[PDB]
RNA sequence: CGUAAAGCGCACGCAGGCGGUUUGUUAAGUCAGAUGUGAAAUCCCCGGGCUCAACCUGGGAACUGCAUCUGAUACUGGCAAGCUUGAGUCUCGUAGAGGGGGGUAGAAUUCCAGGUGUAGCGGUGAAAUGCGUAGAGAUCUGGAGGAAUACCGGUGGCGAAGGCGGCCCCCUGGACGAAGACUGACGCUCAGGUGCGAAAGCGUGGGGAGCAAACAGGAUUAGAUACCCUGGUAGUCCACGCCGUAAACGAUGUCGACUUGGAGGUUGUGCCCUUGAGGCGUGGCUUCCGGAGCUAACGCGUUAAGUCGACCGCCUGGGGAGUA
């Protein structure tokens, strides 16, 4: 699990107004840190299929809600791309 | 997840009649509202009444004429899956008359017999008896 | 009033949601039956008994539960009361046709029941014979009076005598009954709340019942 | 489409199908009217002519269709602005054999060495093969190695399914709850596609204590290529790759809503008399019985096989055959 001072500084990073825990740049930047964090898990535990499902399930959510954004807003979207590094 | 609205609306009315529930209460809408109209207008029920400005809540008073309930059928007719859309010359009647179409036209939703006095077409909400 | 609305209900599980209308459910979690409920159905029954005792018809009361027959056998009897109070047998009202040969039987066996043909073959004959009126008194009781047909039924439990409202509601015959929570109301033409079990209960509906009943109009 | 044929073994998802609620609009669908057209002949409806009828023929109707012109949003579809009630995120906690890696512990089996001790042990319905007269079995001591974790243990728990049971650590997935905040339809299903997927089996390298296909011996039997016994190899165990099937079942696909009840289990929380594993509510997950209803019946029955909605998969008599 993501960490509690980490998902508090990636909110006040991402969030432009304080106490925006729930907009989609937030979301889709907590999902992308802890599938750096599951990556490094990982490489180290090949074979875990069960916390693999998990990852797999955030990966969906984290595209699903980048396409919700790019639907409502190209530039929040191009803006959040290229500050995360994804996406080529 | 909640395609059709209207078929649980009508469905939660099945329901009540069924287990003898005296009122109905659920979550309204313009189209809920014009329904629950034609249906008081036609006395397939007693009142209908929205509670609420911030979430609006339908309460339909279910009637009993005997110990058996007032509706003897409800069905949906267009579906999400399939519209039925049908002209002044083609809407249908129900038992002969005895029952009603709901069916939404142009000017507004009302019964069919009222909708080919009119002489609008429209699609059929649904089929009450 | 006074004298109803103290019997309280029993059998605070498996109860019935038809009967959940008249439950208040005070006195923590125990099904007390309601007396503004048990009270005008009580008085809308006695008026079509009385409507019933006007055209001098059959009531046809029934009470067959454990320490309350004996007080219906004897206390609503006052001139011309037919009842059932032990052994209920069933399908008496379907097939009467055939229970007429049996209540012919008993009307035979108490014709000269205390002497000449039963006296003679003096105990040999007469243990059997002694146990076959008994048990055929005890069977019909008082039936041999009612003559059949009963134009109304009363009953003292719903859930006991579930098989004489049946077959009532099959030969459509009204039915004016108490019930209890786990009984069920639906089949019954006239119901009326109370506790079946309590003697209290028993006896004061059966005296409210025979109440205005013994002269119908006239 | 539980059991007759039929729900992919399970999940994630592209295209596609459908989509909560409020306010503005050309109207694309849709609706209404009109026009152009939809050849004539042939079905249809009123008439005539053949002596009647078939047959011919006058007019109308019909050709349910396709284009063109005019209208508001009642609904669906697009655009614009919203809302939270669907979905999700954060704070603080709770239970759990959820998964991956490593270490360790205790019974027990087997083997080796040794001490005591003698003529049987083992096995079966009976025996016999087998072990033991070179000392078995039995008892005790020390050592070695592998596998599974007695009790707790449960009509318990977790996971999408397969499945997961000693203890401890590290990494990690999911679920649930009081309360508050946030985003604002971001949702559901998903043919192809991808991933997971018992046991048996296959490849390479190890390990091998019990168990044990194959194999051998002895029984049984009329025969016994078996059931039984005595052994016993692959395998069962570990690492990395395949295989992708099961009576992979709840023979019941997923999501959402509504619909009488009772009895328990498990896991959070609010109040009461802080005095108790006592009382009253609200959530999740579950076990059994049962009302209406449904079903051919058995039965299912708020975790439906009841009442509907969205989407996908499958069936069209048995055998041949899930075969070529």
């Amino acid at each position: 699990s993501l960490s509690t001072e980490a998902t508090a500084k990636i909110v006040s990073e991402f969030g432009r107004d304080a106490n925006d825990t729930g907009s989609t740049e937030v979301q889709v930047a907590l999902l992308t840190a802890q599938i750096n964090h599951l990556q490094g898990h990982f490489a180290e535990h090949k074979k875990d299929h069960h916390s693999r499902r998990g990852l797999l399930r955030m990966v969906s959510q984290r595209r699903k809600l980048l396409d919700y954004l790019k639907r409502k807003d190209v530039a929040r979207y191009t803006q959040l791309i290229e500050r995360l590094g994804l996406r080529r | 997840s909640m395609q059709d609205p209207i078929a649980d609306m009508l469905t939660r009315i099945r329901n009540g009649q069924a287990a003898n529930k005296a009122a109905v209460t659920m979550p309204s809408s313009k189209l809920k509202v014009a329904i629950a109209n034609v249906l008081k207008e036609e006395g397939f029920i007693e009142d209908f009444k929205v509670e609420g400005d911030t979430k609006p809540e339908l309460e339909l008073t279910l009637k009993y004429f005997q110990g058996k309930a007032v509706v003897e059928s409800i069905q949906r007719v267009s579906r999400p899956g399939l519209r039925i859309y049908k002209r002044k010359d083609e809407l249908p009647k129900v038992m002969a008359g005895l029952g009603i179409a709901v069916v939404s036209t142009s000017k507004g939703v009302m019964t069919d017999r009222a909708a080919r006095q009119a002489g609008l077409g429209g699609e059929i909400i649904c089929y009450v008896a | 009033m006074l004298k109803a609305g103290v019997h309280f209900g029993h059998q605070t599980r498996y109860w019935n949601p038809k009967m959940k209308p008249f439950i208040f459910g005070a006195r923590n979690k125990v099904h007390i039956i309601n007396l503004e409920k048990t009270v005008p159905m009580f008085n809308e029954a006695l008026a079509e008994l009385n409507k019933i005792a006007s055209r001098k018809g059959k009531i046809l009361f029934v009470g067959t539960k454990r320490a309350a027959s004996e007080a219906v056998k004897d206390a609503a009897l006052s001139c011309d009361q037919f009842f059932v109070n032990h052994r209920w047998l069933g399908g008496m009202l379907t097939n009467w046709k055939t229970v007429r040969q049996s209540i012919k039987r008993l009307k035979d066996l108490e014709t000269q029941s205390q002497d000449g043909t039963f006296d003679k073959l003096t105990k040999k004959e007469a243990l059997m014979r002694t146990r076959e009126l008994e048990k055929l008194e005890n069977s019909l009781g008082g039936i041999k009076d009612m003559g059949g047909l009963p134009d109304a039924l009363f009953v003292i439990d719903a859930d006991h005598e579930h098989i004489a409202i049946k077959e009532a509601n099959n030969l459509g015959i009204p039915v004016f009954a108490i019930v209890d929570t786990n009984s069920d109301p639906d089949g019954v033409d006239f119901v009326i709340p109370g506790n079946d079990d309590a003697i209290r209960a028993v006896t004061l509906y059966l005296g409210a019942v025979a109440a205005t009943v013994r002269e119908g109009r006239s």
